[PDB]
């Protein structure tokens, strides 16, 4: 009070010196169930991948994909995220993604790189030296190798030219290294560009089988799809925290509440734009919302000339979060320090309500 | 599978009355016994409303569409712009079990029809891009609204039972929304589909306009009565 007046003396009468408001105590987010997973045990555990230059070819959109515990797996040899980290991957969402997944050497595993060549670089597939996604390699030895040789597997091996990034080319036209033509046979000049993989259990590291699965992502101006799914902790009723209900932010008490949402609302305002009840994407149930008690402080002193003992004021808050005397609850809010008589005097300090306070202790 | 017809479909192109049809719910939020002002896309009061008793018609902003169904005789529509492989097309088909959306640059024939004894409208469908399933749509008035808005595609339904015997009631029935699509196309024409035996429909077509208006929300959140600020004075 000394302090707001800028004085070193008072007198007697009520003042107004600060404000009070409740904390916040912790957070809470909801979402709705986790459902409608991407199918990817058909990719990464299938049965058989085809040849480098022929790659499987996946659209990927419109589900619910979780690469922490894809990254998480130790059966695979190479986890080589170039454009996003593979921790961050699971926040940041695209309107589509691209599965490219074959088989090649395990010497050759390092020629699916951005700013790589090389013959499977140049003749089966290749990726753009800004290409952004990840790679995913591991060995298979002891299934896509066999003990007659794995020559179901297929690699070009001559072309005239290069390949464009994110292009396959299956053709089998008889490569015609020299200007000798060919009528449809190889000759001295002409060669197949094709040479089927030599697998065999036995064949050490390098030239055993690898899978190899790239996926690339694309972002259109199409509404986005997949995302990395959003974790929902519990949620807490009757205390003043802030709440995130599927990106509707706000802080408050949250209360149970008897309205009857029409079944395709999600949350309710009553009048100047201020939400009141909201409906949790879960349990399914209406829920209410109150803002957090605040209100003005004030003291009543008799005056510096004749004491040092004060009373305190805290307007329109209820007597149940005050943070060492009696207290009194009043239709003006609570009072600390002070003591309730059952007399009736004339009115020295008004209070409010149709009570007041005088000096006697206070 | 897909032959032209003989005779022309020249159905009549009569005018009637819109009256006070065609509201639905802006949004989402729920409100409790108030007025609320609100600017949007709607279907002016008493405008004039088409009657066929199927040619490509423009879509515009939004189409409202009704149906005096009997007996289930519509059972699709088609959307695009160039309406052939060139271009996105989307097409709705809403057969007995379930209902069918397919965004992809079908090859369709002239004369559109679905064939009764499944799609036989198109001569192929090649790079197809969203595909969705869901529960079947439906004496009886068919009303719905379809909007198209920065890449997303909204439709709203109601169904009446109606026993009178000509024109459109005059009553109030709001339109809530039934589905939302989050694909990226530019629609300007559309079409109707019909499963006809090989072997002469009617419908109202209107056409949206942005404006202002009230909304009366009763105590339990629905809309029971709304006023077109762009009218005679009164309402004004
Ligand atoms: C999300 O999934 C949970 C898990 O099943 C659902 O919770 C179940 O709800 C039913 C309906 O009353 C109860 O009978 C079960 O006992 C609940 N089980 C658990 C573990 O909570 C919940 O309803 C789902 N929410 C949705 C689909 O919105
Ligand atoms: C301060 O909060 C308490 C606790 O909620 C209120 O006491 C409640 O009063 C209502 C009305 O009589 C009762 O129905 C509840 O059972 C009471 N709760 C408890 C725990 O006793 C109190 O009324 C509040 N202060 C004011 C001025 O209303
Ligand atoms: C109505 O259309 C639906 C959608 O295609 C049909 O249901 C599918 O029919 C095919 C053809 O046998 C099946 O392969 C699918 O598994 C069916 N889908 C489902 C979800 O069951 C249905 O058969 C059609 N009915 C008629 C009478 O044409
Ligand atoms: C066939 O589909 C593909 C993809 O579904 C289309 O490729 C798109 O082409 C546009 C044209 O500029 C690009 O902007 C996109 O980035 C491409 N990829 C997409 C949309 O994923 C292709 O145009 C389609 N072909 C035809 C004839 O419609
Ligand atoms: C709005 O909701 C209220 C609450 O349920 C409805 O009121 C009930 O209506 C039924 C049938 O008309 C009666 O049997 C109940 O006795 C009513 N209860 C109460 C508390 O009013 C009301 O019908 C709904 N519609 C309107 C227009 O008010
Ligand atoms: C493949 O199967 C193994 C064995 O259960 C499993 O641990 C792994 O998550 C599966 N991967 C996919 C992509 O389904
Ligand atoms: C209160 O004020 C009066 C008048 O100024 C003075 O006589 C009296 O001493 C004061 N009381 C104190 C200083 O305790
Ligand atoms: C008097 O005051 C006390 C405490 O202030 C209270 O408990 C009591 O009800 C009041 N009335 C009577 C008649 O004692
Ligand atoms: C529609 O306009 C025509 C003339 O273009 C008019 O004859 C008819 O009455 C109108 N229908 C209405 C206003 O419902
Ligand atoms: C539709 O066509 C317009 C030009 O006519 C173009 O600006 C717009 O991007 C197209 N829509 C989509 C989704 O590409």
């Amino acid at each position: 009070t000394k302090c707001t007046l800028k004085s070193f003396t008072v007198e007697k009468g009520i003042y107004q010196t600060s404000n009070f408001r409740v904390q916040p105590t912790e957070s809470i987010v909801r979402f709705p169930n986790i459902t409608n997973l991407c199918p990817f045990g058909e990719v990464f555990n299938a049965t058989r991948f085809a040849s480098v230059y022929a790659w499987n070819r996946k659209r990927i959109s419109n589900c619910v994909a979780d690469y922490s515990v894809l990254y998480n797996s130790a059966s695979f040899s190479t986890f080589k995220c170039y454009g996003v980290s593979p921790t961050k991957l699971n926040d940041l969402c695209f309107t589509n993604v691209y599965a490219d997944s074959f088989v090649i050497r395990g010497d050759e595993v390092r020629q699916i790189a951005p700013g790589q060549t090389g013959k499977i670089a140049d003749y089966n597939y290749k990726l753009p030296d800004d290409f952004t996604g990840c790679v995913i390699a591991w060995n298979s030895n002891n299934l896509d190798s066999k003990v007659g040789g794995n020559y179901n597997y297929r690699y070009r091996l001559f072309r005239k030219s290069n390949l464009k990034p994110f292009e396959r080319d299956i053709s089998t036209e008889i490569y015609q290294a020299g200007s000798k033509p060919c009528n449809g046979v190889e000759g001295f000049n002409c060669y197949f560009p094709l040479q089927s993989y030599g697998f065999q259990p036995t064949n050490g590291v390098g030239y055993q089988p690898y899978r190899v699965v790239v996926l690339s992502f694309e972002l259109l101006h199409a509404p986005a799809t997949v995302c990395g799914p959003k974790k929902s902790t519990n949620l807490v009723k009757n205390k003043c925290v802030n709440f995130n209900f599927n990106g509707l932010t706000g802080t408050g008490v949250l209360t149970e509440s008897n309205k009857k949402f029409l079944p395709f609302q999600q949350f309710g305002r009553d009048i100047a734009d201020t939400t009141d009840a909201v409906r949790d994407p879960q349990t399914l149930e209406i829920l209410d919302i109150t803002p957090c008690s605040f209100g003005g402080v004030s003291v009543i002193t008799p005056g510096t000339n004749t004491s040092n003992q004060v009373a305190v004021l805290y307007q329109g808050v209820n007597c149940t979060e005050v943070p060492g005397s009696n207290v009194f609850q009043t239709r003006a809010g609570c009072l600390i320090g002070a003591e309730h008589v059952n007399n009736s005097y004339e009115c020295d300090i008004p209070i409010g309500a149709g009570i007041c306070a005088s000096y006697q202790s206070i | 599978q897909c032959v032209n017809l003989r005779t022309r479909t020249q159905l009549p192109p009569a005018y009637t009355n819109s009256f006070t049809r065609g509201v639905y719910y802006p949004d989402k939020v729920f409100r409790s016994s108030v007025l609320h002002s609100t600017q949007d896309l709607f279907l002016p009061f008493f405008s004039n409303v088409t009657w066929f008793h199927n040619p490509v018609l423009p879509f515009n902003d939004g189409v409202y569409f009704a149906s005096t169904e009997k007996s289930n005789i519509i059972r699709g529509w088609i959307f695009g712009t160039t309406l052939d492989s060139k271009t996105q097309s989307l097409l709705i088909v809403n057969n007995a079990t379930n209902v069918v959306i397919k965004v992809c640059e079908f090859q369709f024939c002239n004369d559109p029809f679905l064939d009764v004894y499944e799609s036989g409208v198109y001569s192929s469908a090649n790079n197809c891009t969203f595909e969705y399933v869901s529960q079947p749509f439906l004496k009886n008035l068919r009303e719905f609204v379809f909007k198209n808005i920065d890449g997303y595609f909204k439709i709203y339904s109601k169904h009446t039972p109606i026993n009178l015997v000509r024109d459109l009631p005059q009553g109030f029935s709001a339109l809530e929304p039934l589905v939302d699509l989050p694909i990226g196309i530019n629609i300007t024409r559309f079409q109707t589909l019909l499963a006809l035996h090989r072997s002469a429909a009617a419908y109202y077509v209107g056409y949206l306009q942005p404006r202002t208006f009230l909304l009366k929300y009763n105590e339990n959140g629905t809309i029971t009565d709304a006023v077109d600020c762009a009218l005679d004075p009164l309402s004004e």
